[PDB]
Protein backbone atom coordinates (compact mmCIF):
# COMPACT_ATOMS: atom_id res chain seq x y z
CA UNK A 1 0.00 0.00 0.00
CA UNK A 2 0.86 3.68 -0.14
CA UNK A 3 0.26 6.13 2.70
CA UNK A 4 0.53 9.91 2.71
CA UNK A 5 1.79 11.79 5.78
CA UNK A 6 0.66 15.41 5.96
CA UNK A 7 0.97 18.06 8.70
CA UNK A 8 -2.47 19.35 7.64
CA UNK A 9 -3.31 21.71 4.79
CA UNK A 10 -3.80 24.51 7.33
CA UNK A 11 -0.10 24.28 8.18
CA UNK A 12 1.63 23.37 4.93
CA UNK A 13 1.17 21.51 1.66
CA UNK A 14 4.33 19.42 1.92
CA UNK A 15 3.87 15.68 2.12
CA UNK A 16 5.79 12.49 2.85
CA UNK A 17 5.03 9.06 1.41
CA UNK A 18 5.28 5.59 2.95
CA UNK A 19 5.54 2.53 0.70
CA UNK A 20 4.50 -0.19 3.10
CA UNK A 21 6.91 -3.14 3.56
CA UNK A 22 8.56 -2.44 0.23
CA UNK A 23 12.32 -2.45 -0.07
CA UNK A 24 13.28 1.12 -0.76
CA UNK A 25 15.40 0.24 -3.83
CA UNK A 26 12.45 -0.76 -6.00
CA UNK A 27 10.12 2.19 -5.42
CA UNK A 28 9.95 3.78 -8.87
CA UNK A 29 16.27 13.79 -1.61
CA UNK A 30 15.38 11.78 1.50
CA UNK A 31 14.92 8.04 1.18
CA UNK B 1 3.47 -12.21 1.34
CA UNK B 2 0.18 -13.24 -0.25
CA UNK B 3 -2.51 -11.89 -2.58
CA UNK B 4 -3.77 -8.59 -1.23
CA UNK B 5 -3.09 -9.58 2.40
CA UNK B 6 -0.59 -7.72 4.56
CA UNK B 7 0.36 -7.51 8.22
CA UNK B 8 1.14 -4.13 9.75
CA UNK B 9 3.70 -3.81 12.55
CA UNK B 10 2.72 -2.52 15.99
CA UNK B 11 3.68 1.02 16.91
CA UNK B 12 5.47 0.03 20.13
CA UNK B 13 8.25 -2.49 19.65
CA UNK B 14 8.87 -5.22 22.21
CA UNK B 15 11.89 -3.31 23.47
CA UNK B 16 9.72 -0.30 24.27
CA UNK B 17 7.19 -2.39 26.18
CA UNK B 18 9.92 -4.07 28.21
CA UNK B 19 11.20 -0.59 29.00
CA UNK B 20 7.73 0.41 30.23
CA UNK B 21 7.44 -2.59 32.53
CA UNK B 22 10.89 -2.04 33.98
CA UNK B 23 9.97 1.56 34.76
CA UNK B 24 6.79 0.40 36.53
CA UNK B 25 8.74 -2.22 38.44
CA UNK B 26 11.48 0.16 39.54
CA UNK B 27 8.86 2.69 40.62
CA UNK B 28 7.13 0.20 42.87
CA UNK B 29 10.24 -1.43 44.39
CA UNK B 30 11.52 1.97 45.35
CA UNK B 31 8.63 4.36 46.05
CA UNK B 32 5.67 2.15 46.87
CA UNK B 33 2.39 3.58 45.63
CA UNK B 34 3.49 7.21 45.71
CA UNK B 35 4.56 7.47 42.08
CA UNK B 36 1.08 6.63 40.83
C1 LIG C 1 -6.31 26.75 10.96
O1 LIG C 1 -6.48 27.99 10.28
C2 LIG C 1 -6.97 29.04 11.13
C3 LIG C 1 -7.18 30.25 10.25
O2 LIG C 1 -6.53 30.10 9.00
C4 LIG C 1 -5.99 29.28 12.28
O3 LIG C 1 -6.56 30.23 13.18
C5 LIG C 1 -5.68 27.99 13.02
O4 LIG C 1 -4.63 28.20 13.96
C6 LIG C 1 -5.26 26.91 12.04
N1 LIG C 1 -5.04 25.64 12.72
C7 LIG C 1 -3.83 25.08 12.82
C8 LIG C 1 -3.77 23.78 13.56
O5 LIG C 1 -2.83 25.59 12.32
C1 LIG D 1 16.87 -4.32 -0.12
O1 LIG D 1 17.69 -4.98 -1.10
C2 LIG D 1 19.10 -4.82 -0.88
C3 LIG D 1 19.79 -5.54 -2.01
O2 LIG D 1 19.77 -6.94 -1.82
C4 LIG D 1 19.49 -5.37 0.49
O3 LIG D 1 20.87 -5.10 0.72
C5 LIG D 1 18.65 -4.73 1.58
O4 LIG D 1 18.95 -5.32 2.84
C6 LIG D 1 17.17 -4.88 1.26
N1 LIG D 1 16.35 -4.23 2.28
C7 LIG D 1 16.17 -4.74 3.50
C8 LIG D 1 15.29 -3.94 4.42
O5 LIG D 1 16.69 -5.79 3.86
Amino acid sequence: GVSVITPGTNTSNQVAVLYQDVNCTEVPSNV
Amino acid sequence: KFNGLTVLPPLLTDEMIAQYTSALLAGTITSGWTFG
